Formats: structure tokens, C-alpha cells, sequence
RNA sequence: GAUGGGGUAGCAGAACGUUGAGUGAAUCUUAGAUUUUUUUUUUAUAACUAAAUAUAGAUGAUAACUCAAGUGAGAAUGGU
């Protein structure tokens, strides 16, 4: 997604989109600039190597 | 009362009280690793220089790209290029190689159509039903 | 300069050939226009596309900022008392263009989605079929009139480069022969 | 045809006839005078200076006229007093004495009236927007072919027609 | 007319004009062999600074 | 889609819908879509 | 002697210090990638 | 870097400079090149043709640019086109003449010979550039060559108010093809209108400077014979530079100039009359003698293309296509020059 | 030599006064119809030939102007022309491929064709002043 | 190439030739000899006169993919000429791929019905190639039964002479010798 | 100024390509290795030029020569 929107502002230019506003990602229920609790606390279980 | 068109310029024709050769650089690609190279890497000790030394309106190039076949790529007048992969080739076959694209220009290749390319017009005019001697059915 | 909005709407429970049909009727039309086709329509995804076509130009206001000039637009024409654009769509419909910031389907396609489920179908002879329960998804491109416009003006001046007709044209002869035949 | 070799045969035309009369036991210089329009580079002898000595009888010669389609007359019929009462006239009223009623009064032409004398510049006006009134009567259809007519005109003084 | 080319097996021919007719080809390991103008012919031509064409010819 | 339960992003961009429409809010351009040196 | 790379070319053409100027004035790295590291969502993660 | 070592070594001063010095060109293969491919004689050094492509807009100094050897060059390429036209057609109206010689040593025709000889141009002047590659700035318009014209003092009014501007002035006052006198950095940005014109200048000041070396080192023979070679070489079509504005009367003054009798119209052939694409052939004659003839689809249009076909015969007349020069005389063992053919004038008409 | 016949000697001059001319050139036998200027691609690589050579083309079925036209028996005298060409280079075709086959037997065999062409432009086309022979 | 450089408006433009079905033709009859017995052409060596200036065949620029065709206008079509007893013994067939509905007629049963224009109609259309420019060069054949028809005034002229009539090889030749007082 | 030129069953010769292996602890790669595309050129079942997109320093790719085969599919009412 960061490669399709850094393209975005780069051809928009005054018209470059208020992601911010935008409705969640519902592949993953996350809003625009936010992380999960998962990925974020880092509560997944790893490997014991 | 005439009026002057000025967006009508003169055409060249190149041949006509001046030639022009229409290759006018020659990139020379080698590789001292790469195996397919060995031949290239004679043509440029034995024939590029005799070679160079007869064409003084081409521009020769020599410079190494290792990790990549050797590559004869010619720049034309007309803006285009014509690469040619020598892999493989004795250094003879280079030779030959390289006579081609100097006797060649950038133009796309083309099939045989029409062996006369002509842009002035007709000596004899063209054909008209209201100049001759009239026809009765 | 243009202002765009690709919108992909949820899967709805139909079939492409099913739902192709109502994306072909939203075609080319303004926002207002759709929805008030989608509201009287005996179709029963015409609720889910007016549904989804809501949430678009919920988009398209928010995040793009389309059909923002509305107001501005009213005075400056109104008031002025001037002549507004009068365009035609590449299908011939002839438009008056009082807001150019009014928001139309520009763009429509239909796509086809996951399978919903599996239906056995039990036939005589101990035949048994599955039967394949489809989802299909659309896609509407939104735009305003400013793009009908330009494009409109482009298909006019490329009509009035092609030259007029002349009576007596100098076709060429192709054949190219060594002598002289006259 | 199958291939381009039988297809140039099929197109086939042949030399014209004057070609193949060719000569034997010599070179030979025959009169060919083509069908065709010529170019405007092969000057009339009329048209040649008095010194050019490339003025010569026609090759012809070196081995009623067609009907009538512009013939105009000119005609001087006003006076300079005339050209007086064409101006105040023309001035006075441009309504009445329209450049039609002074033509026909002084038996002149529609344009010698305008040579002489030009209505005030809002009776002109007036003309133009007339002229542009009737102009938005016509449909798409007919607009492209008024369009059509006057570029038709303006190409073939160019040389393009 | 024949241009200036290279013979693999002989060597460089020099530019012949048969219509005044003379086809000398020079083989060398020195580019001065060959025939043609090296960089030190381009340098002397660039130091004779005093050669000028005659004010008759001008 | 027309039964999901509109979540609380669903009611904020109807929200902000209507402040754009009524002249409330000025629409301006993204500033954080991205994170790039040029800033163009 | 060695390869011709893209810089160079852009050096013959004189359009290579007008490149420097630029890239050097948005903080952008000339010749090289930079201090910044490289992507880490996926290590961090536990990616293998 | 030690990976990377510089290809052509330069002193660290070599960006600051404008243009690259002129030994530097005795190791460009760009230039050895270009001077083979033209011919030219080995009297011109690498280190003169090399300052032929520095444009004033890349070097301001008098020296190491193209100001003083393309003003020499320009004057003998407009002085020998010229000379050539009014001996290969001495009737051109003066209106044709300026465009024919526009058309042969314009910035136009410039621009595509100096394409026709493999010269590629420079992103941005500098002291780091190929010697062989033309050099110019096209964000500069403040430079330019001088000429033989003068400023209008009515220059003002010419442009807003649309005053009128005659033709036997522009002879005087303006340039050699009728037109008036005098008409950090970011390379963020794309091309305009005015980077084309600067760009296609500087194209055509070094063709000229070309001449003007070839005129300081070899002489004049040579560079009239290398404008004969790769400028009167060119084909040009000069009939289709008239645009007639009633040319029938443009004609019947013709006539009665030269006391012709009057031209009269006469319908040679016709057919299709009362159809969509007719053809009416008329011909206008002058007593008995055909002047011209022109076939169009209506009766009007076929008289007026006959008319204009009758002009063009007239200011189209040629003595000769390869005809004497009066350049020809100043090259000693000639013979005997005899007059060339002077017309009086183009028609002038209601 | 053999002398040029009086009809010839009488007209050339007017042949040669007219605005334009054509002729018609024989290139190993086969014609070409050229003026000043144009460019000739002929179907086959003539060997021994570089860009830049220039050619004496001697053998003319043709040589005429609008109204008057010079023919020769056989070929026009050497004498009262002077045509000449150059060799401008040489340009090739796309690769064509002509597969062969036959009816219910699989093997397809390809035939690879791609063929140079030499090309010519007229620079030079003259008819001579014949009043001293 | 230089043959085809120029104008090629006249050499496209659609010509309007006219004959007559009774007129004598030296050329395209069988008989040449006593001057009295030259008959008019035949109706299907006439048709094949026609059938080349349909196509354009006639002209040097002549293309089979070009509708580089001519009109011909055909009068006294009543008086067309026959041999043998073609008038009341040859037979027009006729099929709408319905068993039974075949439809047969002679000769002068059509001329009575739609003239001799049809007769000759179905002459020069079985003449022309078999592709999507028949309709077009059939539909430039203008016959009618007497001497009277709408394109008088479109027939070929030269000097106001209509090709065909009494004296225009006279006002042709006129025209070209003011041609070549010219360089 | 060499001679020769259709081809089934069938016989024979010469090569390309695919997968893995040796030289290889080798060669090259943010100055862009690799990117199923597009494009360009070269007598070309193949490679090459350039462009666009993304971004790897080796669990990456690779010339040449050689070694070994689970090595080449519009055809089996073939199989998934
Ligand atoms: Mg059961
Ligand atoms: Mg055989
Ligand atoms: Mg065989
Ligand atoms: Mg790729
Ligand atoms: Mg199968």
C-alpha cells in the first residue's frame, strides 16, 4: 500500500487523496496509519530458534 | 494580391551534392571473463583498428561489460540504434558484423515493395481523361 | 487536474450475468440519476448497488473532495446571468453542464467473486451435480463533469483537424511500374 | 493471388503505345505529347521576355476558339459630382438608400457603391448581427457543411484544391 | 569513386577516383603506416597558428 | 452490504461528509499519505 | 577501462552536477542508499 | 570512488568553467568524428570546429562561442541563396522571395541540417562536457546575433494596435527574411514554447558558424561550395508558397500591364454538370495565346485555379535551372559575364 | 565512333531546354525509371560497393522530357548523357518464414529468408551539348 | 516513383460517356463491309464495352480494388440490336429457392415489361466481377429507351462539343495545338 | 566464374533447448544482479538492445567447456 501511495502523491500533487478519512481496510480491519495489537505488542509465538 | 505561406521549408537529400554517413558512433562491448567473448576480444587486437582507421565518421567506443555477451551497438543520424550480439563469432564473423551495421541506416527493416522512391513529381504529368485526343464508346 | 475515484463494492450474492446489467445501466450517469434508478428498480441487488453507490461518493467527498463547488457554482452563473457548457457523451446524449463538480459514474465494471457455496443437485438415475453459488463484486470509476467536458472538447477539435471534404480527392496510385503508361 | 510476383501480373498494365514503336540501327527522338495537365514551370511563350532565346516555334512545327465562360465589361457610368450624392445619400439614410437602391439608381455595381462610400459604423453593426442571428438557426448538420464551404475556399487559393 | 576501406587480408586502400585514371593500400603496425591522420597529426595542425589564407583567396 | 452494522468509521465519514457539503469544513490535500523529501 | 554506468553518461552530458544539486537539496543520498536500514515488519515478526 | 575512478580526467576546476577548454578537444572522439563526416579540409583544427558548438547562451565571452563566426557565416549563406534565387527566378514577388529564403537558411532548415549531421546537444553547458556536443542554455532568450536590421519606431503600435506594415520597407528595416527587430537555476519543469525557439537557434548559429570557419581558414571558394553542398542541395517547391487573394484581378492587371488583350475564360471540357463531383475545365486565354488552365468542381472555383495557374507561370519563369551566378565572376579564369534578367515588379491590383 | 544521326543532333537541344527529365536506367539488364534525386533499392546486394561510392550508369532504354523522348535501339549512345549515382547503403528486411507442409504428416519444415538490398541515389542526370560531335 | 507524383483528381474524377444502341459501330460490329451493312453493336459485344468502362479498365491507373469507374449513358435501347432469334426465343430464368416457383420469360416479354434498359442491365451485370463494387458500377449504367434522358448536360464536352457528336474531333484538336505554345 | 536442392515408411549426420553436476572458496551486482511483460536488433526452434514496475549483496544470477538424464506433447473416447 505505501508503494501505491507514494506514487499517488507524487502524480496528484494538490488532489492527493485524505487517506486519513478514508473507511478501515476490511482484509484486515486496521485503519489508515495504524497497526494491530498483534504486530504491534508483538504477541505472535516464534520458533524456538 | 499574393500572400506568402511560411510554413513550407526545404527537404534534404542526402546523397545529393553532399553524403553523409548515417552511422555516425559504434559501441564496442567485451567481456576478459565471459567464454563467448574470446573471439570479440580478437576482433578488437587484429581488425578493430585497420577497421577504425578506414572510417573516420564513426565514433569508436571500447569499453569492457563484463558478466554480459559481447554487443556491436551502432548509433545512426536518425536517432535509433542497432545492437548485435557477436557471442560465439570469430573474430572475421565480427568484422563482417560491424561492415553491416556501418553500410546500414536506423530505419526499421522493410519488405521489398517498390525498387524507386521518388518525391518530385511526374515529368509527364499524370494521366488526365481531358487532355488527350477524347474517347468514344 | 482531474479528480478520480475507483470504488470496489463487497460481494454481493448474484452472478456476473446477472448483475452485469444493472452496472451497464448506471453507465455514464450522474450520481443522482443511478441512485434514483437503483430505488425503482425490481431488481433486488438495485438495494445493494444504491447501497454501495452511497458509500462511493461518501468517498469521493471525503477523501478525493468531489462535488465540493455546488454553491460557488450557482452564483457564478446565476448571478453573472451567463450561458452554462453544453456538451456531448461519446454515445451522442446531448448535456448542460450547469456544475462542472457534479459527480457521475464515469467508468463500471462487474467482477466475479468467491464461491458462496455448493448446492448438490440430485437427479434421476442416482446423477448427483454441484451447483456453484456465485459472489460477484463492482467497480465504479468516479468522476466530474469537468473530464466530460475536456474529453468532449477534444473529440471536436479532432473532427474539425481531419479537413474538410473536397470534391475531387488526388487518391494514389499504389502500383509502381518502370515505365510509362500514358 | 498467392504470392506478391502473380498478384503484380494480374495488376498488369501496359507502356503506353508511343514507347513501343522503339527504333533500329539507331537512337531515335519522337513527339510524345502526353494526356496530362502541366505544370505551371512549363511557361507560355507569352509569358517569356522578348530576349529569352529559348522562344521557339512549337515542337509540332519543329517536325475556332472553345466557348465563352467570363467575358466581363467594365462600365464608368458615374460622374464625380454622382459620387457626392452616393455619400450623403448613403450617410443620410442607410436604411432607404441601401447600397442595392444606389446601384440600380446610378446603374453601377454593388461593390463600386462601396468603393465610394461606407455606411455608419452602426448600421454595420447591425449587419454583421444579422448575419450571426441567422448563423445560430442552423442545426450541427447544416453548421459543418457552411464550414466546409468556407474552407473549401480558403484552401483552394492556398493551392491545396 | 572508391571511399577509403580495409581489405582483412591486405590492408587499408586509400580513396581511388577512376574517373581521373591509382588504388595504394598500406599495411602497418603504426597507425602512421595505415595512411590516415593520428592525434599527433590533429596536434601539429592545431600549433600552426600562423598559416593564413591569402587575402586574395578571403 | 446493505445489512453490515455501520461501524464507527462508517459514521465518521458521514460526518464529515456533510461539514464538506455545508461549507462547514474547506477540503484540502492529503499530508500524510506519504512520507516523501520532495513534499510536492 | 572499466564499465560506462549511467553516471557517467549523465557526466559526458553535463546533466550530472545539476542531478547532485537536486537530490542533495531534498535530502535525497547521491551515489549509495543511504542510513536508513533495511525493512525490518517481517524480521521483527519472526520471518524466515 | 576507488571503484569507480573518473573515464576522462579533469581538473577540479573543470565544472566552474563555462565551456571545456580548447585542447580538450584534441581527445574527443565526438569531434574527430563530426569533422570527417563533413569533409571538411585539415586547414580547419579540432580546436576551431569545437568552438563552433559553444553557443553565447553557454559562453558569454566573445571568444570560445558562436557570436563572431556565425554572423561571417550567416551573411555568406543568406548573400548566396539570395543571389541564386533572383538568377533561377527573377519574378518572385518580394513576399514569395522572403519565404523561399526562409525556407532554405531559416532556423527550420538550420535545424535539419545540423540533425543531418549527428550532432547531439548537452543537458546543460559546462567544463565537463564532450567538446563534440553542442552547448547552450535554453532558460537564457537574452542573447542574440547581429544583424543588418533596425528597430521600428512604430514597433509598439505594429504588435497591439495592429498597424499596417509595407513590404518595400522590410528591404530596410527588418531582418533578411522580413521580420521585425527585436520581436538558483531549477530544471524542475518541462519544455515551452520558448526552450524550442532557443533551442532551435542555437542549432542554426552553429551551421553558420560552420561557414564562417570554413571562410576564415580555407576561403571563399570553399564556403560557397559548402553552402551549395548542403543548403542549395535541399528541395523546396516554391509554387506551393503563393496564397492568392483574387486572383482574377491580380490577372487582368497582369494583362493589361504588359498591354496583353484582356483575359477571357472558355470552358476547354467539362462533365458531370448537375452532379456531385464534376469537373469543369477552364482555360483562360489572352487573344488566342492559353495562359493557364485549372479543373475544379465548380464554375467559379475552375476560373479562379486558372487564373492563379496563369500567375504562377508568370513569377514561376525560370531562365535556366542551373543558371550563372554573379558570384561566378569573382573567381578568376571566367567567362565573360552577360545581364541576367531584371523584372520591373509583382502586380499590384485592386 | 560510330556518329550521331542529324534527327538526334537537331532535337537534343530542345530535349534538353524543357524543364524536366526522366530516364530509364538498365541495372544488370533490368529497368529503372529514375529522375535527379530519387532513391533506387535494388532487389539484391551489388558486391563490392560501400556507402559513398559513386556509380557511372551508362546503359538507358530512355531518356525523354514531357513532350520529346530520346530511344535507342538497343540502348542509348554513352554520349549524350552523363547519369550518375551513389551508394547510400544497405537495408534489409524482416525475417520471414515460409513453413512447408503436407496434408496428415506433422513435420513442418521452416525456410528463413532475410535479404539485403543495396541502395542507390541519383545525384546527377544530364543530357550533354552534342554541336561538337 | 515519379510517374505518380502530382494530381491525380482528374485521373479519379467519374466521366459521363454516352452511345446509342442504333448507331452504327465500325468497331464493335461483325459485319465491315459494304459502309451500308455496318450494324450497331451487338447486345452483348456491346455489353462488354460496357462492362470495361464500368470498371475503369480503360485507364492507365486502373486498380481492381479502386472504383475508379465511369458512367455510361445508353439511349435507344428499344431499337437493341439482335442476332439470330435471340428477341422471342432466349429465355430469363428466375428462383426464390421455393420448389415450384421458377419463373421463366423471353426476350420481348421483358422488353415489354421494363424496356430494353433491363435486357442490357442483366448483360452488363453478368459481365462484372462478382464482389461488393457490382452494385456500385452497375448503377453508373444509364439506360433508357429513346433519345431523351436526364444527363444532357453531364455528357463529356471539349470545347462544347459532346463526345459522339458531328464535329467535336475537330474542337479536340483545335485545343491541343494552343497546347504546345509553351516551354 | 565448382557441383548439388520435393518427399511418406525408413536410414544417416549435425545442433539447440530443459533439469541437475564439475571448474566455482570462480565472475558480476543500489554506478541496479534479478524482475514470466513490452520493445529493438542479429539468418534467429535462440539470444540481444531499450523501456516500464518492484528492490536484492546471498538459500542471487551467470559466460565458456565438460558430465549425467524422471530432458522437449494440438493429439492415446488419456489423467488431474
Ligand atoms: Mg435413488
Ligand atoms: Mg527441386
Ligand atoms: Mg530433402
Ligand atoms: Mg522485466
Ligand atoms: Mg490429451
Amino acid at each position: 500500500a505505501a508503494v501505491e501511495a507514494r506514487n499517488e502523491d507524487w502524480m496528484l500533487g494538490p488532489l492527493a487523496p485524505r487517506r486519513e478519512l478514508d473507511e478501515i481496510t476490511l482484509s484486515n480491519g486496521n485503519f489508515f496509519g495504524s497497526l494491530s495489537p498483534t504486530r504491534a505488542l508483538l504477541e505472535s509465538e516464534v520458533s524456538e530458534e | 494580391t499574393v500572400k506568402a505561406l511560411t510554413q513550407i521549408s526545404s527537404a534534404g537529400r542526402n546523397g545529393v551534392g553532399a553524403f553523409v554517413l548515417q552511422c555516425k558512433k559504434l559501441d564496442i562491448h567485451y567481456s576478459d571473463w565471459a567464454g563467448s567473448s574470446r573471439g570479440m576480444n580478437g576482433f578488437i587486437k587484429s581488425l578493430l583498428p585497420k577497421f577504425a582507421a578506414a572510417n573516420p565518421q564513426i565514433e569508436f567506443v571500447v569499453s569492457p561489460r563484463p558478466a554480459k555477451h559481447p554487443i556491436l551497438m551502432g548509433h545512426y543520424i536518425n536517432g535509433r540504434t542497432k545492437a548485435i550480439c557477436v557471442r560465439n563469432m570469430e573474430p572475421l564473423e565480427i568484422l563482417k558484423k560491424a561492415e553491416l551495421l556501418r553500410d546500414a541506416s536506423g530505419e526499421k527493416p522493410q519488405k521489398f515493395k517498390k525498387p524507386v522512391t521518388s518525391t518530385n513529381p511526374s515529368v509527364r504529368g499524370v494521366w488526365s481523361p481531358y487532355h488527350g485526343q477524347g474517347m468514344a464508346v | 487536474t482531474e479528480r478520480k475515484l475507483v470504488y470496489k463494492t463487497g460481494y454481493l450474492p448474484t452472478s456476473v450475468k446477472k448483475l452485469v446489467h444493472l452496472s451497464r445501466q448506471i453507465r455514464g450517469k450522474t450520481v443522482s440519476e443511478a441512485l434514483v434508478q437503483m430505488q425503482f428498480s425490481k431488481k433486488k441487488m438495485a438495494k445493494e448497488v444504491k447501497t454501495e453507490l452511497l458509500r462511493a461518493e461518501a468517498k469521493a467527498i471525503v477523501t478525493r473532495g468531489m462535488g465540493l463547488g455546488k454553491a460557488a457554482a450557482a452564483a457564478a452563473q446565476k448571478e453573472t446571468g451567463a450561458e452554462p457548457v453544453k456538451i456531448q457523451t461519446k454515445d451522442g446524449k446531448h448535456l448542460e453542464i450547469r456544475d462542472p463538480t457534479r459527480i457521475y459514474v464515469a467508468e463500471t465494471f462487474v467482477n466475479k467473486g468467491f464461491t458462496r457455496g455448493v448446492e448438490l443437485d440430485y437427479r434421476a438415475r442416482g446423477r448427483v451435480f454441484k451447483m456453484n453459488k456465485p459472489t460477484t463484486t463492482m467497480t465504479v470509476v468516479l468522476k466530474e463533469e469537468k473530464t466530460r467536458i475536456r474529453e468532449h472538447q477534444e473529440r471536436v477539435a479532432k473532427k474539425l483537424r481531419q479537413g474538410p471534404w473536397v470534391h475531387l480527392p488526388d487518391r494514389p496510385v499504389t502500383s509502381q511500374r518502370q515505365f510509362y503508361s500514358w | 493471388q498467392s504470392t506478391a510476383n502473380r498478384t503484380k501480373r494480374m495488376l498488369n498494365i501496359p507502356p503506353h503505345e508511343s514507347f513501343l514503336n522503339v527504333p533500329v540501327e539507331g537512337d531515335r527522338i519522337i513527339f510524345n505529347p502526353p494526356s496530362s495537365e502541366a505544370s505551371v514551370y512549363h511557361t507560355p511563350f507569352k509569358f517569356l521576355p522578348r530576349s529569352d532565346p529559348r522562344r521557339r516555334a512549337n515542337i509540332y512545327k519543329l517536325f475556332d476558339l472553345p466557348p465563352v465562360l467570363y467575358n466581363p465589361t467594365k462600365s464608368y457610368n458615374v460622374t464625380p459630382e454622382q459620387v457626392e450624392e452616393i455619400r450623403e445619400l448613403r450617410a443620410k439614410d442607410p436604411k432607404k438608400y441601401s447600397v442595392t437602391y444606389l446601384s440600380n439608381k446610378y446603374n453601377c455595381t454593388k461593390v463600386f457603391i462601396m468603393m465610394c462610400t461606407q455606411a455608419p459604423r452602426e448600421h454595420q453593426e447591425q449587419h454583421k448581427l444579422a448575419r450571426a442571428r441567422t448563423a445560430e438557426n442552423w442545426g450541427p448538420r447544416r453548421a459543418a457543411a457552411k464550414l466546409d464551404a468556407r474552407r473549401r475556399k480558403e484552401m483552394l487559393h492556398r493551392g491545396e484544391i | 569513386k572508391q571511399v577509403r576501406r580495409f581489405i582483412p587480408g591486405v590492408g587499408v586502400q586509400d580513396e581511388v577516383d577512376f574517373s581521373k585514371v591509382g588504388a595504394v593500400v598500406r599495411d602497418g603496425k603504426r597507425a602512421g603506416d595505415l595512411g590516415v591522420r593520428t592525434r599527433s597529426d590533429w596536434e601539429v595542425i592545431g600549433k600552426m597558428k600562423s598559416v593564413l589564407p591569402k587575402v586574395k583567396a578571403l | 452490504p446493505s445489512q453490515f452494522e455501520v461501524t464507527k468509521d462508517r459514521k465518521a465519514i458521514k460526518a464529515r461528509q456533510s461539514k464538506f457539503l455545508s461549507g462547514e469544513e474547506t477540503w484540502a490535500p492529503g499530508k500524510v499519505n506519504a512520507f516523501l523529501n520532495s513534499k510536492i | 577501462p572499466r564499465r560506462v554506468t549511467p553516471v557517467d553518461k549523465e557526466r559526458m552530458v553535463g546533466r550530472w552536477k545539476v542531478i547532485q544539486k537536486e537530490l542533495q537539496k531534498r535530502e535525497l543520498p547521491v551515489l549509495g542508499t543511504g542510513n536508513h536500514g533495511k525493512y525490518v515488519e517481517l524480521k521483527w515478526l519472526g520471518s524466515k | 570512488n576507488d571503484r569507480f575512478p573518473p573515464l576522462e580526467p579533469l581538473p577540479p576546476a573543470a565544472e566552474s568553467l563555462p565551456s571545456p577548454l580548447p585542447e580538450r578537444a584534441l581527445t574527443s572522439a565526438k569531434l574527430a568524428a563530426l569533422h570527417a563526416r563533413l569533409n571538411l579540409s585539415p586547414k580547419i583544427p579540432l580546436q576551431t570546429l569545437a568552438r563552433t558548438l559553444v553557443d553565447a547562451s553557454a559562453d558569454e565571452n566573445p571568444q570560445f562561442n558562436n557570436a563572431n563566426l556565425a554572423f561571417v557565416g550567416q551573411t555568406l549563406i543568406n548573400y548566396h541563396i539570395a543571389e541564386w534565387l533572383l538568377c533561377k527566378y527573377p519574378r518572385l514577388p518580394q513576399g514569395i522571395l522572403f519565404s523561399a529564403m526562409k525556407a532554405y537558411a531559416g532556423p527550420k532548415p538550420l535545424l535539419q541540417i545540423a540533425r543531418s549531421w549527428g550532432v547531439d546537444t548537452a543537458a546543460v553547458p559546462g567544463g565537463e562536457v564532450d567538446p563534440g556536443l553542442l552547448q547552450f542554455d535554453a532558460l537564457k532568450p537574452g542573447v542574440a546575433i547581429t544583424n543588418f536590421g533596425y528597430k521600428r519606431t512604430e514597433l509598439a503600435y505594429l504588435e497591439k494596435f495592429k498597424w499596417r506594415r509595407g513590404m518595400a520597407s522590410r528591404v530596410v528595416l527588418d531582418d533578411d527574411f522580413g521580420d521585425v527587430v527585436r520581436s538558483d537555476v531549477s530544471y524542475d519543469r518541462y519544455g515551452n514554447p520558448d526552450t524550442r525557439a532557443a533551442a532551435e537557434r542555437a542549432h542554426a548559429y552553429f551551421v553558420r558558424a560552420v561557414v564562417g570557419a570554413i571562410y576564415a581558414h580555407c576561403g571563399r571558394e570553399a564556403a560557397k561550395a559548402f553552402v551549395k553542398a548542403h543548403i542549395m542541395s535541399r528541395t523546396l517547391d516554391i509554387a506551393k508558397l503563393f496564397e492568392f487573394k483574387y486572383p482574377t484581378r491580380e490577372l487582368a492587371a497582369l494583362c493589361a500591364r504588359e498591354d496583353f488583350e484582356p483575359p477571357v475564360a472558355r470552358l476547354l471540357s467539362e462533365t458531370g454538370r448537375q452532379s456531385r463531383t464534376p469537373v469543369f475545365v477552364v482555360g483562360i486565354y489572352s487573344g488566342s495565346d492559353k495562359l493557364g488552365e485549372g479543373a475544379a468542381s465548380s464554375l467559379d472555383h475552375a476560373r479562379f485555379k486558372a487564373a492563379m495557374n496563369a500567375l504562377k507561370a508568370w513569377y514561376l519563369y525560370s531562365p535556366g535551372e542551373n543558371p550563372r551566378v554573379p558570384s561566378d565572376m569573382l573567381e578568376e579564369g571566367a567567362k565573360p559575364w552577360t545581364p541576367a534578367y531584371i523584372d520591373m515588379g509583382e502586380v499590384i491590383s485592386r | 565512333q560510330p556518329p550521331i544521326s542529324q534527327q538526334v543532333k537537331e532535337l537534343l537541344p530542345v530535349l534538353a531546354a524543357q524543364p524536366g527529365h526522366y530516364t530509364t536506367i538498365h541495372i544488370h539488364g533490368k529497368p529503372y525509371l529514375v529522375t535527379e534525386g530519387d532513391t533506387v533499392k535494388l532487389p539484391f546486394k551489388m558486391p563490392g560497393v560501400a556507402p559513398g561510392d559513386v556509380l557511372r550508369l551508362n546503359r538507358a532504354s530512355v531518356i525523354g522530357s514531357r513532350d520529346l523522348t530520346l530511344q535507342g535501339a538497343p540502348y542509348v549512345d554513352e554520349r549524350l548523357f552523363e547519369c550518375r549515382a551513389i551508394v547510400m547503403g544497405t537495408e534489409s528486411e524482416p525475417m520471414r518464414v515460409m513453413i512447408k507442409k503436407k496434408r496428415r504428416c506433422r513435420k513442418k519444415k521452416h525456410v528463413f529468408s532475410k535479404h539485403k538490398y543495396t541502395v542507390l541515389r541519383i545525384n546527377q542526370l544530364k543530357i550533354n551539348d552534342v554541336s561538337s560531335l | 516513383m515519379s510517374q505518380t507524383v502530382g494530381a491525380t483528381r482528374l485521373a479519379y474524377s467519374r466521366v459521363w460517356h454516352h452511345i446509342s444502341a442504333v448507331t452504327p459501330h465500325p468497331t464493335l460490329s461483325t459485319i465491315k463491309a459494304p459502309s451500308e451493312a455496318i450494324t450497331p453493336p451487338s447486345l452483348g459485344r456491346l455489353a462488354s464495352r460496357i462492362a470495361t468502362i464500368l470498371m475503369g479498365k480503360h485507364k492507365p491507373i486502373w486498380d481492381p480494388s479502386t472504383d475508379c469507374g465511369d458512367y455510361v449513358v445508353v439511349t435507344n435501347c428499344a431499337g437493341l440490336y439482335t442476332t439470330g432469334h435471340k428477341k422471342w426465343r432466349k429465355t430469363y430464368y428466375r428462383h426464390n429457392t421455393r420448389p415450384g416457383s421458377l419463373q421463366a420469360i423471353t426476350m420481348d416479354a421483358l422488353m415489354e415489361k421494363h424496356g430494353g434498359a433491363e435486357v442490357l442491365r442483366k448483360a452488363v451485370s453478368g459481365m462484372l466481377p462478382k464482389n461488393r463494387l457490382r452494385d456500385k458500377r452497375l448503377a453508373r449504367l444509364k439506360a433508357f429507351e429513346g433519345d431523351a434522358h436526364p444527363y444532357k448536360e453531364n455528357l463529356v464536352r471539349f470545347g462544347g462539343k459532346v463526345v459522339g457528336a458531328p464535329g467535336w474531333e475537330e474542337a479536340v484538336k483545335a485545343i491541343r495545338e494552343a497546347d504546345m505554345e509553351r516551354l
